[PDB]
């Protein structure tokens, strides 16, 4: 992101990283 | 001693000569040494000159080569040999082959090794070490091609005994159709010991040297000197500009001392036309002497055209390993450099060396061919002069590592450095090349970005921007009692100008002269601007409301010399080639052409523009406060529909004015079917921003219901849609709030309709402006001519009668239509 | 013509053109097609604050030169001064117990096999990026990570080091395991630790520097990747080595 | 020999063509930028095929005529089609090298005359660090583009080639698999393909697991062959002629009635042996003009398949 | 198994067990329920070779 934002496939390298904090909400939703 | 390898089959005998004395048993044998160079001679002359045998000719008088016709053929062998891929020599169709300038050695030989060859030059050929060669392109002379035929002429330069041997020194020069076309420079080494003092000589051509006599105890001193023979001794050299063209023989009686020195040829004076004119000779003459004076003076008082300047830092460009072949059969076969000791173990051998060296032009070509790949991005033509020392022998099957740095600039020139290793890390070859940079064009930038501090980072290193913003900065301070730098560096928001004193009454009367002419009713007008500033007034205030770097006439000036700060820094650098082609987009152009053509000194360019900026403040009525009723917007026509075109926008655009009766033109001719530029009246901008608005959301495309559909019905067609726009945009509060649809953008701060026919009023005076400033001696024509292409004509500059022809069909000037008329100022 | 004329009338219309410059339009698409087209300009330079002309270029370029261009093999260069100053000015800028992760294993066993340094092997790449040309390596790669780790995932070489590296750090436990040990079974007898064989090369760290089992594969591992090649004469050299490698 | 009896050979073969002496003497051999040339390459890579063939009937215990009697057919990719047609005449260890002669030869004039109708020049170096660095290879006249459909590839190469001229045009060369293809043709144009194509690919270090199948990034390698000409191209077609009229003076003929298996043609996948024309001349347009359809060729049946070529692992085999 | 990856993981089960019988029911994204973003062939073509080295897997298509 930071190497692309110094300037397509900027928004799914964005979507990618909105994905995986959902998972990761779970995941310290089930260690609370 | 036989050599297999020959010209034409028939093997070739040296006959080596050894007295055996058996009355001296320690040392029986003893070898012949009478006539003994006459024989290795004789064998070199069957394997290298095609000629009837002779070694009585005089070294000082010119060798001439048979000419050489260059052939497909030819080049085509020749680059698989060294291992010179790149594209310029492979045969394509339409474009032709070209040689490598390597190839130059293949027409010069039989020349250039000829001059080691008289009997007053006596060494042992089988001693010989070639020391250094080079290449030097004539300037502006194009490469070799495959049709030409190719005279060759050489001329021994040097012959000077050194202790440890002879130095002989050749100068080849190629012409192809009466011209030179390029210099060969080849040192040769005879090993030995030489007291033949009356056989050497020293025949140089001395680089020009030019003085600038500035002051007059520089002309007290050339006036000093014997040797400054003038044709007129009454001649003003002050503020002249002299170039020497010299030439020195020096014949020696000894290593260090010279038994006779001479200087000699034109002193030449550069017109104010730049034509040069003979106006004086060198004639040094002196017997037993040290030195050559003339040249020693020239070097310290004076200069030479050019001066190499060193990058900062040395850019490693590669580190490249080219491999010298197996045998040195097929160089040898095409270059004609048949030397035994390239190919013959035995020959090698009598000459102690460590085996059938590859031959040192094998190895220069070999790396020329690299540097021509990664310095000249594969292109021939760049590679304008070349030269190789060869430093240590190199055998076949090695490895060879060279690196090659980017080491200065001289004129725009690229300057390069090698060195090649082989695996015991041991220097070869070393050598420089001269490398044209790409063909280039510069584009000076015109009005938009005008930012606080803009050009300050540039003025704080550069010497060159220095000199560029402190003597516009003292003009504008002595002209119009303010700094320019200080309105960059703080972009103040009001500056008062006081005329107290003999320097402000002065600065007072700069102002008073300034005029402009508009339409007032009924004729042309001439005004003053700044009409408050009388012969009674002691101050004069300009005002803006953000600061006044954003008011055109401090804007104008400011863009400009930011640029032409930027390029002088650039062409301090060495970093600007001779021949570039240069524009300006609008305000640009001035700053190209005090750049590129020295065409106004810096402090005539900086009135002229602030003359421009003050003409395009006061040539529109503004009279509420700063706000007029013109404008300007920019269209892109693509994105109103995809067939819309710069046929399309013409016609809606010239309608809207020939209907409306209000003035809308396009002004800006910039990106194709993307960016044009329409300037006028506010009401004309917001029919065409919104007749442009309709289309887009009605999809009516014109060229389909064009000359297709409906003939001058079109007409009809856009009339209605003008008039429900045109009525609509009249009705608004007097100065208008201009807003942006789709195609169309309000450029903001832009109130005055420019590069329309609407200021073709207010020209006289701006006319009779530049040519105060703008002085006939300072046009070189030479630095114009096919390389401006001006924005009035995108025509590159040039002085014929049909340039002239096309300036009036879009100017309408008598001063040009008085010279197309008497066009016979052929006869002087 | 002479030039003193040629001189007088080049003066007159270079004053011509500037003086009505700016009460006629500038004919910026024509100028653009001289300076592209008619001279097939290399390289254009914008002189200026801003690089509004090194876009409009770079847009005509794209628009009506592709075709042109191509057929010429002519590489172009649009540089403004304001952002492109280095191309333009030629001045660029240059003790506890742990078993082995398999991020470092891995770094070692790819460094090994490509016959170069454990830093010139950037972790964030995948296997057929550093070993894209020969086929060969690539497989023999897979081969000796099969041997190594076990099970792979599916196509190992499109999938960064760095990525793949936990894919195993997962299912392995700090096995040196058949590959790695073999390699440096030959590391140590091949080159010239002359006398001294593994257990007399372990006990050395673990003595002088204080580094168990696991720490102590750590170390070999990154000789391994550091091989001398050259021969060394002795015990007091290949100490040396242990010590720079620890 | 054929170095000296050919015109203008020993111009091109500048360090020869003594393979004892670079075995023999690992030193004197010349480097790997010259033995990479097709003029050197092609009779060179016909030599180790041959000699994989030799290696394996002497350890067997068979003369050559006895092995190829076990052989059901035999085929070639691109050049091996020339050592294939070879193998199908050979009988005794006595009139084995006089088939040998004629692979060699015909190998050899491929190898010299493709040289010169379209040799290979020097990039500028900014293409090659940007391929370098892109992780394409080295430029070359031949760029294969793994794991996308024959169509696909096709249309990559209609918008490349639309801004090109007829003799800058780059084509499908070879067809080896379903999603596996080389496109021939001058490496300026075929540089032009790998940016259209770095476009559409994707980022490596992505994950593309949580997008809709069909809006994915296709994710495909394209490399750089390391040849030195293009084979299967138009670009060859002056050669064609000269080396037609070269077999026919170094008397060269292959005829149906002594080749005693099957030769699939590399084209349309049919018997050489069955031809109204010349073998000879035919093997020449499919190593020269003719693109290699590998499926078709490959189509016969057999429980298996010998690899002789070059590469092993990495070779025609897997 | 939705994806390739879960493909591998059912194959490293068969292997681990290779006499007892596993149906593996390959779904594509195209299935009613809970779906994958997976095709339901591409994966397939991939991994079949695979899967029928183990002759333990029973390999059920659905979706």
């Amino acid at each position: 992101i930071a190497k692309l934002e110094g300037a397509g496939d900027l928004a799914l390298y964005k979507d990618s990283v909105r994905e995986n904090e959902i998972v990761l909400n779970n995941y310290n939703e089930r260690v609370d | 001693m036989i050599e297999n390898r020959t010209m034409d089959g028939k093997p070739v005998s040296l006959p080596l000569l050894y007295n055996f004395n058996p009355d001296n048993g320690f040392a029986p044998i003893s070898e012949v040494m009478e006539d003994r160079n006459q024989r290795i001679k004789e064998m070199y002359w069957k394997l290298w000159i095609d000629e009837p045998f002779n070694l009585d000719f005089d070294p000082r008088d010119v060798i001439k080569g048979k000419d050489f016709e260059i052939t497909a053929k030819e080049v085509y062998d020749f680059t698989h040999a060294v291992g010179n891929n790149c594209e310029d020599f492979v045969s394509r169709p339409d474009r032709t082959m070209l040689a490598p300038m390597d190839f130059a050695i293949v027409v010069g030989w039989r020349a250039i090794i000829k001059a080691i060859f008289p009997n007053t030059v006596d060494g042992d050929l089988l001693k010989l070490v070639h020391l250094s060669n080079g290449y030097k392109m004539i300037p502006g002379a194009k490469p070799l091609q495959v049709g030409d035929v190719v005279s060759t002429t050489a001329v021994i330069e040097s012959v000077v005994n050194q202790p440890t041997g002879k130095i002989v020194d050749v100068v080849g020069t190629l012409s192809r159709n009466g011209k030179p076309v390029m210099e060969v420079t080849s040192s040769f080494f005879y090993r030995g010991n030489y007291t033949d003092f009356e056989n050497t000589f020293q025949k140089t051509v001395e680089p020009v040297y030019q003085m600038h006599i500035k002051t007059s105890k520089d002309i007290a001193v050339l006036r000093s000197k014997e040797w400054f023979q003038l044709d007129d001794e009454d001649f003003d050299l002050l503020n002249k500009t002299l170039t020497f063209e010299t030439e020195t023989e020096v014949t020696f009686k000894n290593a260090n001392i010279f038994s006779s020195v001479k200087c000699f040829g034109p002193i030449k004076v550069e017109l104010p036309t730049k034509e040069t004119v003979e106006i004086g000779i060198v004639d040094y003459e002196a017997g037993a002497s040290h030195g050559n004076p003339v040249v020693d003076f020239l070097k310290r008082n004076g200069s030479t055209l050019e001066q190499k300047v060193n990058l900062e830092n040395p850019i490693p460009i590669a580190v490249l390993d080219s491999y010298t072949p197996s045998t040195n059969e097929p160089y040898a076969r095409v270059s004609g450099d048949l030397n035994p000791i390239h190919v013959s173990r035995h020959f090698a051998s009598y000459a102690n060396l460590p085996g059938t060296i590859t031959h040192g032009m094998f190895s220069s070509a070999s790396v020329r061919a690299l540097i021509e790949n990664w310095a000249a991005d594969s292109v021939s033509s760049r590679v304008r002069g070349y030269t190789c020392q060869f430093v240590d022998m190199v055998l076949p099957n090695t490895a060879l590592k060279t690196s090659i740095q980017h080491v200065g600039m001289i004129n725009g020139r690229k300057l390069i450095k090698f060195e090649t290793r082989n695996e015991d890390d041991v220097v070869v070859l070393t050598g420089e090349a001269e490398i044209e940079q790409p063909v280039t064009t510069f584009v000076f930038t015109g009005q938009g970005s005008q930012e606080q501090g803009m050009g300050m980072d540039l003025y704080k290193t550069s010497k060159a921007a220095q000199d560029v913003w402190n003597r516009a900065d003292n003009h504008f301070k002595d002209t119009y009692g303010f700094s320019i730098l200080d309105i960059v560096i703080n972009n103040p928001v009001n500056l008062t100008i006081h005329f107290g004193g003999e320097k402000g009454k002065r600065i007072r009367e700069n102002y008073s002269a300034m005029i402009f002419e508009t339409i007032v009713d009924g004729k042309l007008k001439t005004e003053k601007i700044f009409k408050e500033i009388n012969e009674h007034s002691t101050s004069y205030t300009f005002r803006s409301e953000k600061g006044l770097l954003s008011a055109t006439q401090f804007t104008q000036p400011a863009l400009t010399l930011m640029e032409k700060a930027a390029f002088e820094d650039l062409k301090s650098k060495g970093l600007i080639p001779a021949d570039a082609t240069f524009a300006g987009h609008s305000l640009g152009e001035y700053a190209a052409l005090a750049s590129l053509a020295d065409v106004m000194s810096i402090e005539s360019l900086v009135e002229v523009v602030f003359y421009r900026g003050m003409t395009m403040q006061v040539a529109v009525p503004r009279d509420e406060l700063g706000r007029s009723n013109y404008g300007m917007i920019a269209i892109n026509p693509g994105r109103v529909a995809a067939s819309f075109s710069q046929e399309a926008l013409q016609y809606v655009v010239e309608r809207v004015g020939k209907r409306t009766g209000w003035l809308v033109e396009i002004v800006n001719y910039n990106v194709e079917n993307q960016q044009y530029v329409a300037a006028g009246d506010l009401r004309a901008l917001d029919t065409v921003t919104n007749v442009l608005n309709f289309i887009k959301l009605q999809k009516i495309d014109i060229i389909e219901l064009q000359k297709s559909l409906s003939l001058e019905e079109v007409e009809g067609h856009l009339f209605e849609i003008i008039d429900e726009a045109s009525k609509k945009s009249a009705v608004k509060p007097r100065p208008l709030k201009l807003e942006r649809g789709f195609a169309c953008i309000p450029l903001v701060g832009i109130s005055v309709p420019f590069h329309s026919t609407y200021l073709m009023n207010g020209v006289k005076p701006f006319k009779s402006f530049l040519k105060k400033n703008i002085i006939k001696e300072n046009v070189k024509v030479a630095r114009l001519a096919g390389k401006y292409i001006p924005n009035l004509t995108a025509k590159p500059f040039q002085v014929t009668k049909e340039y002239f022809q096309d300036v009036y069909d879009l100017t309408g000037s008598e001063p040009i239509k008085e010279i197309i008329d008497n066009w016979e100022k052929y006869e002087q | 013509m002479k030039p003193e004329v040629e001189q007088e009338l080049a003066h007159i219309l270079l004053t011509e053109l500037l003086a009505y410059q700016f009460a006629s339009p500038v004919r910026w698409i024509e100028t653009q097609d001289v300076f592209l087209k008619d001279f097939n300009t290399e390289r254009v330079v914008e002189i200026g604050p801003s690089p509004t002309l090194a876009g409009m270029a770079q847009r005509t370029l794209k628009n009506k030169y592709e075709s042109y261009d191509a057929a010429l093999s002519l590489h172009r260069e649009i540089l403004c001064y304001s952002k492109d100053a280095k191309e333009i000015y030629y001045t660029p800028d240059p003790i506890a117990d742990e078993p082995v992760k398999a991020s470092l294993l891995l770094h070692v066993l790819v460094a090994h096999k490509l016959k170069k340094s454990l830093d010139s092997i950037p972790m964030s790449k995948t296997i057929k990026d550093l070993v894209g040309g020969k086929s060969t390596v690539q497989n023999e790669i897979l081969g000796d990570l099969g041997k190594e780790f076990g099970t792979t995932p599916e196509k190992p070489e499109e999938t960064p080091l760095e990525e793949l590296a936990e894919t195993f750090q997962d299912t392995f436990s700090g096995a040196l395991g058949k590959q790695s040990s073999s390699l440096l079974s030959r590391l140590i007898s091949s080159k010239m630790p002359g006398g001294f064989t593994i257990t007399v090369a372990r006990k050395y760290l673990q003595t002088r520097w204080g580094l168990p089992s696991g720490r102590q594969d750590g170390v070999l591992l990154v000789a391994l990747s550091n091989e001398p090649a050259a021969r060394l004469g002795s015990e007091a050299d290949a100490k040396a080595f242990l010590d720079s490698m620890a | 020999e054929l170095i000296r009896t050919t015109l203008d050979a020993e111009k091109v073969f500048t360090q020869g063509l003594n393979i004892l002496e670079w075995l023999e003497n690992p030193s004197n051999t010349p480097d790997k930028d010259y033995l990479l040339s097709i003029p050197i390459s092609c009779p060179l890579i016909g030599v180790i095929q041959l000699a994989h063939y030799v290696v394996t009937a002497k350890l067997l215990g068979f003369t050559p005529g006895e092995l190829r009697s076990y052989l059901k057919g035999a085929t070639g990719h691109s050049q091996g089609l020339v050592t294939a047609v070879a193998i199908a005449e050979t009988d005794s260890w006595e009139s084995f090298f006089v088939s040998v002669r004629k692979a060699i030869t015909v190998l050899f004039f491929i190898g010299v005359r493709c040289y010169e109708a379209y040799p290979n020049t020097s990039l500028p170096p900014s293409i090659l660090e940007d391929s370098l660095e892109n992780n394409e290879g080295v430029p070359s006249p031949m760029l294969s583009i793994s794991n996308l459909t024959q169509e696909q590839v096709q249309d990559y190469v209609n918008k490349t080639n639309s801004h090109l001229p007829a003799g800058k045009q780059v084509e499908i060369s070879l067809v080896n698999g379903a999603k596996n293809l080389v496109v021939s043709g001058p490496p300026q144009s075929l540089y032009g393909l790998n940016l259209t194509l770095r476009k559409a690919k994707a980022p490596s270090g992505l994950d593309q697991s949580r997008i809709p199948f069909s809006e994915r990034k296709l994710k495909f390698s394209n490399r750089f062959l390391p040849v030195a000409s293009p084979f299967h191209s138009h670009l060859l077609v002056p050669a064609s002629d000269l080396i037609n009229k070269d077999l026919v003076k170094n008397n060269v003929s292959f005829n149906a009635k002594d080749i005693q298996i099957p030769v699939y043609d590399t084209f349309d996948g049919s018997d050489l042996r069955v031809l109204s024309g010349s073998i000879s001349e035919r093997i020449v347009d499919c190593i020269i003009r003719l693109p290699v359809k590998w499926e078709t060729t490959t189509q016969f049946k057999a429980t298996h398949i010998l690899d002789f070529g070059p590469g092993g692992a990495s070779g025609l085999g897997v | 198994p939705g994806s390739i990856d879960a493909i591998s993981q059912v194959i490293n089960i068969a292997k681990a067990h290779p006499n007892f019988p596993i149906a593996l029911q390959w779904t594509g994204g195209r299935g009613g329920g809970h779906h994958s973003f997976e095709d339901a062939h591409t994966p397939m073509l991939q991994m079949y070779s695979k899967i029928r080295r183990h002759p333990n897997i029973m390999l059920i298509f659905g979706s």
